[PDB]
């Protein structure tokens, strides 16, 4: 009866030296029952990455929606949408459903391909933008993620260091939440290569 | 030639209905004129009561649109009153929506846009009127803005309208040529009214009694029209001159 | 939803 | 001529030709007569048939217990207008517990017809009506034309050759106006009036139609053997 | 939140703290609660974060269009009227609590707007969970005829009361100064009295610490 | 709130306290509850601040439009426009409004519009939470055709008492004087009215 | 009452011309000359302020309009039609772009929207086409400087330089001689001022010429400071005085 | 040409020929008048007796609006009824919102704007009536005449229909011979005379006279019809004068 | 009323033709020629610009060739403004299909809906038809490479090679002559340019009066790439086949 | 309604669905087929609110059959599943949402792979080796976590299913009156008649 | 909400 914690799951994002990382768990459940171990919560539209936590049906719907909107954007503008811009489009789209919202906690990460700047942001279900230098967190284990990140994080990490840090924040937060976990994926994003790593984690 | 009955283009790229609407502008055979003082804006127009049976007080082509805006019409009265009622509604709405009094020039633009629509959308005819708006704007000072059936509008130093308009226009241009300024360099609106009546007399080559004219004055924070008596007082002072 |  | 394309167009002499052509279908209509005393009001109508195998088109329609009418012209248009009248009489009862004044019935029909003479796409009604009734101020006869003009009369007639009856009634006025408390005498006068408009035909038993309303008679309609009494 | 507005001699100044909360949790340590409606009309907003941003942009957009249409610089009372009538229509469900201030051809102005749509005029105002801490300071130190520098101090002092004494407020002070005849100056992080101390230890991990199952290169290209 | 309007020899006076509340917190201690809907037609507002402002703005707008088309509206007409709003939206409105104006024909007039949107024309009217405490006083001390100074005193003394007992009233006492001579704003501070 | 004109007023003739579009272009032909030139670091758009009476104050009538802080427009044809198009163009930049993406539309896309509006006046029921051609000069981060012409049909094209209205044929020829891909903005202003003298009869000064640029960001025109990523409008109207300064070195 | 086949089209002189044709329908109708007086207004009209069969007194043509306004018209009768129906709605809604009964100038513009509206589109036809109307409000008496174009003004006296010229001349005399004002009961008699005089121009059929009035003193500012001894008395005063 | 001024855009002639469709087609016949040719390993779109001025910005320009999605493009002959209205509709329709089925829209399905829109303007609503004919070039995994055309009637048909706009009679004859089924893309590129070269109303075909696109499997393995040629790329392909 | 399962093996998808229909304290029917064929290689089982289930299933079936006729082509299981999900995702915010859960089992002939989709009434879609709706999953998921192998034959699949039905008949509170089993593979859809 |  609280739509934001029927299915469970989490997303975290971090900035480093000329890179960003964004990670999620793989659980999809119906309350106590784990149902799927392969439910990824991160999507990309060109070089802009979007993670979505919350009600899975809305997660799926919103991915389908932003694919649609960015495809048309590309056709009309003749370029890939940038993270600063995509962030604004996410905000508009959620607030448009102000009094009947999507029960989601989206997170945007990527590198602006003109300015080279790393960029992350997070949103509430009705579109409020939270831009941050350091990290954004989302999902049923968000308290834990806030704790892990605020203590583990330091500015200007190299991509392979940032990888360890974001992975340890995710894993240890997931393990203190009954509704998150069951696998995990980490995206390391540099100006033009993106590595995707699946983490080994406890399956309970 | 059905391009002559509705507002679509003719082969030479013209709108006959708009052009004919301009011709209805003079149907009444009145001339109006407006000038700016330092502190005020004056608009005068001829008042012709043919029939002896008319109540002369109900015969007017000057309208108080808002506390601060007055408007004189050249054209038939039904179209004139239609335009005034709309202007009154638009000026009241603007005040309510935005929390300050509608400026003369913005009202002029708005009424011009409304007219433009009648030149483009077929089911509406243009109004056979030219609207001269006057005020002492709180930002821009004394103001005169004028609208026609084409949807054209612009601000004036001074202006005139009607069948014998060109006489009055050149009369005024000749004054400003000489005076070298934008307006009537006069303290009191009483004397600016006097100037206005005086130069209308020269340009038209006719004399006026108190019941031949109709005068509206705009000062900071009110627009008002004069009685027969305030005009008589004004005609008297021009004579002792 | 975040408050201020 | 160039000005008869629709009702929304005036001619250069200020006429409305579609309204005038509507008036014309009334003229082709079978004759009908109205007349009244102070105690009753009577309608007589000549019914027309298609051929000898056909029925004789009804021309009289009951509107309420105290009101009803006769038609000349387009019959479906009488059905529309009589149905409107039924509703208006009805509304007056349910809401105010008040029998609708025949005069108001008049004004209501005029205003209904008029709308169809000022707007594009509609068309004027193509029927004339004679309305009789008995109300709080006595017996009444009205004449309705689809120009929207309604008129209160002691007597009248409409349709083809109605001018015969309308003349007869004009001389007879001082007599029939004072046939009080005698239903059958008022009807006789009505039947005679209509006879001034016959040509090559006379009133048969399935040809004549009469209606009466008044002080203590609900509006009722007589056809067939019930009219033999009067031939 | 804590937010304030204080009139001075030639204008008006507004200020806000920079904390965002999700229940007891600090969602954002440095968000901007000062919004530009037009170049010389600024807004501080408390309440539902998305609502204050959205309502502020919408009216900012319409004010721009209006300014273009009228060939005039926008007035504060227009922002005021548009905001209040919008909020009233929504019967309180749009949770925006705003201090609106600016300079325009008419002078300098200071207003507040509550979410049900009522407006207030004053020389000093405060709104938000920190509004009582701030108002205690304003009622204590405000005077008629403040200079610009006195007004700035007074405002940020009022925000500081909120930061220290209200759990709904923290981190930094943002200010905006709108003086007659001059450009608005927006002073983002005017005060930063809550700098995190140096951590005791670095938690950077030995590389290889995290167990990986699979890698793969992601295709971002065409 | 505490509000009232009183007719006298030369016209009418409106008075009000300056307190707005948000529970027991005073959100504004210098509120102006006396509001102009036309040059010489004003109202006193009580109830919801948002409702009463929204209403007064609409009424001001109607009367501005009335003025443009038909000249100066009567006080009765202004009260009718308030009523129409309050009555037709009675489910969604918390507005207790007193309307007061000056004609040259009609002199001073007061119309009070309580919660349900009924209208009542009276010599004087009191309203707002603080009014309960001064029914006794006001009924005992009001007379018709008082002078300006007597009427200022009556209002000052009455609202003084309402403010004293009602926690939802306070600050300054504002008044608005409405005569043939124009429009006059008065203000009286606590140190004066408190110790009356 | 109401609009019973729900059918098109522009239809194909048997030769395949759309009469009303052709006639609208004829109205544009009659119109006063306007032009635009694209430099390497700017665009200039210019036209003659041909006054109706000398009692008129023609600064109150702006023929060159700001659409966004980086986009400007000018026209030839019917003034009132242009006025309402600017109103509609300004608004659609917000409703269908800025309110969605939090930034102003790029030139081609705003142009695209104006074109859509003009196309609809060519096919919708009960209306005539717009009697104007626009030139829209603009800048955006990923396309740089650009210049577009929009016609009554709704068609638009990108130009290095062009002219429209009365003396357009002559002026287009003049511009082919002078235009190269190395023009610095000051050179384009100069060429625009020369090209415009050919087609102006009467007085030729900074009170009868309206002229605007899309060039460098103008922080001094922003109205506020403290957001270092907001740098100011690239659109600037040249003053009466600025024009006269460039006419003495003509 | 063809400019005259479609309402709301300007001809090249600047005219709306369909309105002008509506005026012909007005000129074709029976005569009606109004006389403004000291503290009120009087309305009169000629009713042509088409036949013996018309019930006398019982086809009333003057119409009341609200409680204080009288309307009379010449031309297409149903068009006039339609106009008065709208007038009644306009007065009802004014009184509803503003409490006071509608002032006469205010009422005049309501009809004016509505009539003028029917000259803006080709999908409606102009009104085939000229209407004389007026009454008493807080500012005194007002008389008005309104034409198919929407044009209206205030009048000392006014006439329309077939006898409009005859009647106009007659009115002009009264205005000159009574410059300090005409009393309500004087005006009632004069009105009877003038309708009898203007019946000259319509004289195949004889007619029935109908009068009404509002006077601050004689009817308390309410619109009433003139009947019985007062009507007969004003008929007699008219009869005197045509002999 | 307003019936007086109604052209009745959606009626039949006594011969049972649709006047406005016929007249729209007549309009299209003066438009820059566009050609589509389908190979076994790709598709070519080539089109001639309506006669240039030297001052036209030719590289940041598009008048003839539009991208519908990643697998489908169109070539336009007729009113550009009319065509954009339809192009955005088609682009949106593609995205609705993708959103609904998580599969790219089959080419015919897209073509059918656009043609169905056109058909409507000829049967109801009293509006003028769209003065546009399209050549659709696209790929899908049911039919592979496909060419279609639609015209103002909303009729559509599929082709191995086709032209629209001006001089389609001459162009169709020439394509018929030299087209053969086993053809590669690079042969079809040549055929397209040679055909325009001979049908052009201009003196000689230059880079600056053309638009050009291919749709090949010529990316990497079992997937498809749209290439809209830059001016310099056309100038080269014009040399490479010896037309300049 | 109540029990619906699905297992995907090497070369097919098997759907098992309970036969009972119960209202109040009466089992009204013991031979109910809780399934609709959407296309020749796609099958959908359903469970949920009375009335809603069949109305929804038949409505999807009507839409898919229309598409088939229109394009003379069979939509892939992935495509059908996405269509179904969207319908449910719209529904969840309607005035009265469809309270229906489904399993979609199909053989994709382009890929030559069997596919099983589990979709709940909110429009939550997941592709799975094995699936269940309602309380059934609480016994079968763990059992299948143990006994299931990716490369099983259709016969191995049916034995695995016998295990699931046995467990459910041992531990479930209700008598669901057995299951109807159906196999979807390269040759279409068939029903096992003795289970 | 603010009361009076
Ligand atoms: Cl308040
Ligand atoms: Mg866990
Ligand atoms: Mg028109
Ligand atoms: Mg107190």
């Amino acid at each position: 009866s609280d739509p934001s914690s029927i299915n469970g799951g989490i997303v975290v994002a971090m900035t480093g030296k000329d890179c960003v990382a964004i990670a999620c768990d793989l659980r999809l459940g119906s309350q106590s029952l784990g149902v799927s171990n392969k439910f990824e919560k991160i999507f990309h539209y060109g070089h802009v990455f979007l993670g979505i936590t919350g009600l899975a049906t809305d997660v799926t719907t919103l991915n389908e929606m932003f694919r649609y909107k960015t495809n048309l954007y590309k056709l009309k503008e003749e370029r890939a949408i940038e993270p600063e811009t995509f962030t604004q489009l996410v905000s508009s789209s959620l607030y448009e459903r102000r009094f009947g919202p999507y029960f989601v906690g989206p997170v945007v990460a990527g590198i602006n391909s003109k300015s080279g700047k790393p960029f992350i942001a997070g949103f509430d279900l009705i579109g409020c933008i939270d831009e941050a230098k350091d990290f954004i967190v989302s999902g049923t284990a968000s308290d834990q993620l806030f704790g892990m990140c605020e203590s583990l994080y330091e500015p200007n990490l190299e991509p392979e260091d940032l990888f360890e840090t974001i992975s340890q924040a995710l894993l240890n937060a997931a393990d203190r939440d009954a509704l998150s976990g069951w696998g995990a994926v980490v995206y390391i994003i540099k100006k033009d290569e993106v590595v995707k790593r699946y983490l080994k984690m406890r399956q309970d | 030639g059905y391009d002559r009955h509705i507002t679509i283009f003719s082969p030479e790229g013209r709108l006959y209905q708009v052009e004919y609407a301009f011709k209805a502008t003079n149907q009444t055979n009145i001339n109006s004129l407006a000038v700016r003082g330092k502190d005020c804006t004056v608009v005068i127009s001829q008042k012709k009561v043919p029939d002896k049976l008319l109540d002369p007080t109900t015969v007017s082509y000057i309208f108080c649109i808002s506390r601060t805006i007055g408007m004189v019409v050249n054209g038939p009265i039904p179209d004139a009153r239609n335009a005034a009622l709309r202007a009154k509604a638009e000026a009241a709405e603007f005040r309510y929506k935005y929390g300050y009094d509608m400026p003369c020039d913005v009202l002029a633009k708005r009424m011009a846009n409304l007219s433009q629509i009648y030149t483009q959308r077929a089911y509406m005819r243009p109004l056979g009127v030219i609207l001269t708006f006057v005020s002492v704007d709180e930002e821009l000072g004394p103001s005169i803005y004028k609208t026609d059936p084409a949807g054209y509008y612009v601000g004036y130093k001074a202006t005139a309208t009607g069948p014998k308009q060109q006489e009055i226009t050149t009369n005024l241009e000749n004054h400003f040529k000489k005076s070298k300024i934008d307006h009537i360099n006069e303290e009191s609106w009483e004397k600016v009214v006097e100037f206005a009546i005086t130069h209308m007399i020269d340009a038209l080559g006719t004399e006026f009694s108190k019941n031949d004219l109709e005068v509206g004055v705009a000062t900071k924070d009110k627009f008002f029209t004069l009685s027969a008596e305030n005009i008589e007082e004004r005609l008297v002072a021009i004579a002792e001159q | 939803a975040x408050l201020x | 001529n160039n000005y008869d394309g629709d009702t929304v167009t005036f001619s250069p002499t200020g006429r409305l030709f579609q309204v005038e052509y509507a008036l014309e279908a009334i003229k082709q209509g079978s004759v009908t007569v109205g007349l009244r005393s102070n105690t009753h009001a009577v309608l007589v109508a000549l019914k027309r048939n298609a051929d000898e195998l056909s029925s004789y088109q009804k021309k009289i329609i009951k509107c309420d217990e105290h009101m009803g009418l006769s038609l000349a012209g387009l019959a479906p248009d009488a059905r529309v207008l009589s149905n409107y009248l039924r509703q208006q009489c009805n509304y007056s009862s349910l809401v105010f517990n008040r029998k609708l004044a025949v005069e108001r019935a008049g004004h209501l029909l005029c205003d209904k017809a008029q709308k169809n003479t000022q707007s594009y796409g509609g068309r004027p009604y193509g029927v004339g009506l004679l309305i009789i009734g008995y109300d709080k101020s006595g017996a009444h006869l009205l004449e309705f034309q689809p120009s929207g003009n309604v008129t209160e009369l002691y007597g009248t007639a409409i349709g083809a050759r109605s001018q015969g009856a309308k003349t007869y009634l004009e001389r007879t006025l001082d007599t029939f106006i004072k046939i009080d408390g005698n239903p059958d005498e008022l009807i006789k006068a009505g039947v005679e009036a209509i006879s001034q408009s016959l040509r090559d035909e006379s009133l048969t038993v399935d040809n004549l139609s009469i209606a009466i309303v008044g002080k203590d008679t609900p509006f009722t309609i007589y056809d067939g053997e019930a009219v033999a009494k009067y031939i | 939140t804590t937010i304030v507005g204080v009139k001075f001699n030639n204008g008006v100044v507004i200020a806000a703290d920079t904390r965002s909360t999700q229940g007891p949790i600090v969602a954002d340590k440095n968000c901007a609660k000062l919004h530009r409606i037009s170049p010389k009309i600024w807004c501080a907003g408390a309440g539902t974060a998305a609502d204050t941003e959205a309502v502020t942009q919408l009216i900012g957009s319409n004010i721009e269009l209006h300014s273009l249409y009228t060939s005039r610089e926008p007035r504060v009372v227009s922002a005021l009227q548009m905001l209040k009538q919008h909020l009233f229509k929504y019967q309180g469900h749009i949770g925006a609590y705003l201090i609106v201030a600016g300079v325009d051809p008419t002078g300098s102005h200071l207003f507040s707007i509550h979410a049900h749509g009522s407006t207030d005029v004053g020389y000093y105002l405060s709104l938000g969970s920190g509004s009582l801490a701030a108002m205690a300071v304003l009622e204590s130190h405000w005077k008629q005829d403040l200079t610009k520098e006195e007004a700035i101090k007074l405002a940020s002092d009022a925000i500081q009361a909120g930061i220290w004494n209200d759990l709904g407020s923290g981190s930094n002070v943002d200010v905006c100064v709108m003086e007659i005849g001059k450009d608005a100056e927006y002073l983002r992080n005017y005060l930063t009295p809550n700098v995190r101390e140096e951590k005791q230890k670095s938690y950077k991990f030995p590389r290889g610490t995290t167990a990986v199952l699979k890698e793969s290169i992601v295709n971002i290209c065409d | 709130t505490s509000i009232m309007a009183v007719t006298f020899k030369d016209g009418v006076i409106l008075g009000a306290d300056s307190r707005t509340t948000t529970g027991a917190y005073i959100a504004n201690r210098v509120t102006d509850k006396l509001t102009r809907v036309h040059d010489k037609i004003w109202c006193c507002r009580s109830g919801s601040a948002a409702d009463t402002q929204a209403i007064a703005d609409i009424v001001q707008y109607h009367l501005e439009l009335y003025t443009s088309q038909y000249g100066t509206p009567s006080t009765e007409t202004a009260a009718s426009v308030f009523k129409e709003l309050c009555y037709e939206n009675k489910d969604n409105l918390t507005a207790g409004i007193i309307v007061a104006g000056y004609d040259d024909k009609n002199k001073g007039e007061v119309y009070t519009i309580p919660l349900g949107g009924s209208v009542h024309k009276l010599p004087y009217a009191i309203a707002g939470s603080g009014s309960t405490f001064i029914y006794g006083y006001c009924d005992k001390n009001f007379r018709e055709n008082m002078s300006k100074e007597e009427t200022v005193d009556f209002i000052k003394h009455s609202l003084s008492q309402a403010i004293k007992w009602d926690g939802s009233s306070g600050g300054v006492i504002r008044m608005v004087v409405l005569t043939a001579a124009g429009v006059e704003r008065l203000i009286f501070y606590p140190d004066e009215y408190e110790q009356l | 009452m109401t609009d019973r004109y729900s059918f098109s007023l522009t239809t194909f003739s048997p030769s395949g011309k759309l009469g009303q579009i052709d006639y609208a272009l004829t109205a544009v032909k009659q119109g006063v000359t306007s032009l635009g030139i694209k430099a390497t670091n700017g665009v200039v758009i210019a036209t003659e302020k041909k006054s109706s009476s000398p009692l008129a104050m023609s600064e109150t009538l702006s023929k060159v309009s700001l659409l966004t802080p980086d986009i400007g427009a000018v026209y030839s044809g019917m003034g009132p039609d242009y006025r309402v198009l600017v109103d509609k163009s300004r608004k659609v930049a917000h409703t269908s772009y800025k309110r969605i993406y939090g930034e102003y539309p790029p030139t081609k896309l705003l142009v695209s929207e104006v074109a859509k509006i003009m196309q609809e006046a060519t096919q919708s029921g009960g209306v005539r086409p717009f009697g104007v051609s626009l030139l829209i000069a603009g800048h955006d981060e990923f396309n740089g400087f650009s210049l577009y012409q929009v016609d009554p049909s709704g068609s638009y094209f990108p130009w290095k330089a062009t002219a429209i209205g009365k003396g357009s044929v002559a002026a287009k020829t003049f511009l082919e001689k002078r235009w190269n891909d190395e023009l610095e903005l000051e050179d384009a202003i100069h060429i625009a001022l020369l090209t415009l003298k050919e087609s102006v009869e009467g007085e030729f000064n900074g009170d009868t010429i309206e002229l605007a640029i899309i060039g460098d960001e103008n922080p001094d025109l922003l109205g506020y400071t403290g957001i270092p990523t907001d740098k100011g409008p690239r659109f600037r109207k040249l003053t009466s005085q600025e024009i006269n300064d460039r006419l003495e070195a003509l | 040409t063809g400019y005259d086949l479609s309402n709301s089209v300007f001809s090249p002189d600047g005219r709306n020929f369909q309105v002008e044709y509506a005026v012909k329908a007005v000129e074709n109708g029976t005569t009606s008048i109004g006389i403004k007086c000291n503290d009120g207004v009087v309305f009169a009209v000629e009713k042509l007796i088409t036949s013996k069969l018309l019930v006398p007194q019982k086809n009333v043509k003057i119409q009341v609006v609200d409680r204080h306004i009288g309307c009379v018209y010449s031309g297409l009768i149903p068009d006039g009824r339609h106009l008065v129906n709208r007038g009644r709605e306009e007065a009802a809604s004014f009184k509803k919102l503003y409490k006071t009964p509608i002032p006469i100038p205010a009422f005049a513009d309501r009809l004016g704007q509505y009539v003028q509206a029917h000259t803006l589109y080709n999908s409606v036809r102009p009104f085939g009536v000229s209407t004389i109307f007026g009454g008493v409000d807080k500012n005194g008496a007002h008389l008005y005449m309104l034409e198919p174009s929407g044009s209206y003004w205030g009048y000392k006296g006014a006439a329309t229909g077939k006898g409009r010229q005859s009647a106009k001349a007659e009115l002009e005399k009264l205005v000159d011979h009574h410059p300090e004002g005409l009393s309500a009961r004087e005006a009632v008699k004069q009105a009877a005379k003038i309708i009898y005089l203007a019946h000259e121009d319509n004289k195949e059929k004889d007619f029935e006279l109908e009068i009404s009035w509002c006077s601050l003193s004689e009817t308390n500012g309410l619109h009433k019809f003139v009947k019985g001894d007062l009507l007969q008395e004003a008929i007699d005063f008219a009869q005197k004068e045509i002999n | 009323g307003s019936r007086r001024y109604d052209s009745r855009t959606t009626i039949f002639s006594p011969e049972g033709r649709l006047y406005q469709v016929e007249y729209a087609l007549e309009s299209i016949s003066h438009a820059g020629t566009a050609i589509g040719i389908m190979a076994s390993d790709g598709i070519v779109l080539a089109a001639e610009r309506k006669v240039t001025s030297t001052l036209l910005e030719q590289d940041t320009s598009t008048e003839k060739l539009y991208k519908l999605n990643d697998k489908i493009a169109v070539a336009v002959a007729g009113l550009t403004a009319d065509a954009e209205i339809l192009i955005n509709t088609a682009r949106i329709h593609a995205q609705n299909y993708l959103k609904t089925y998580n599969e790219d829209i089959p080419v015919e399905i897209l073509v059918r809906r656009l043609s169905d829109i056109k058909q409507g303007y000829t049967q109801h609503g009293g509006l003028r038809p769209f003065g546009v004919s399209f050549i659709y070039a696209g790929y899908d995994d049911r039919y592979g490479y496909q060419l279609y055309t639609s015209n103002p009637s909303g009729n559509y048909t599929g082709w191995k090679a086709i032209s629209v706009g001006a001089n389609t009679s001459a162009a169709q004859t020439l394509l018929q002559m030299d087209y053969k089924d086993d053809m590669k893309v690079d042969d079809a590129i040549e055929l397209a340019l040679k055909t325009l070269s001979k049908t052009t109303d201009s003196s000689a075909l230059t880079y600056d009066r053309l638009e050009f696109a291919t749709i090949r499997k010529g990316a990497n393995d079992g997937e498809v790439y749209q290439k809209i040629f830059k001016p310099q790329e056309i100038k080269d392909i014009l040399v490479k086949t010896g037309i300049t | 309604m109540d029990i619906i399962l699905g297992i995907r093996v090497q070369d097919s998808v098997i759907l098992a669905s309970s036969k009972a229909v119960t209202r109040g304290i009466s089992v009204l029917k013991d031979s109910d087929d809780k399934t609709r064929q959407l296309s020749p290689h796609t099958l959908m089982s359903f469970a949920g609110e009375a009335g809603d289930t069949v109305q929804f299933a038949e409505y999807i079936q009507a839409n898919i059959q229309l598409y088939s006729i229109r394009e003379d082509y069979e939509l892939s299981p992935q495509a059908v599943s996405s269509f179904v999900r969207q319908e449910l995702a719209k529904s969840i915010r309607s005035r009265r949402p469809y309270q229906v859960n489904v399993l979609i089992g199909g053989y994709d002939k382009k890929k030559n792979k069997p596919e099983l989709y589990q979709i709940d009434y909110l429009g939550t879609k997941v592709e799975l080796p094995y699936g269940a709706h309602g309380y059934s999953g609480f016994y079968t998921f763990s059992l299948l976590d143990h006994h299931y192998r990716p490369d099983m034959t259709t016969e191995e699949g049916l034995d695995l299913l016998k295990l699931c039905v046995q467990e459910l008949e041992k531990r479930m509170p209700m008598d669901f009156k057995g299951v109807i089993v159906k196999i979807v593979d390269k040759d279409g859809i068939r029903q096992v008649d003795d289970f």
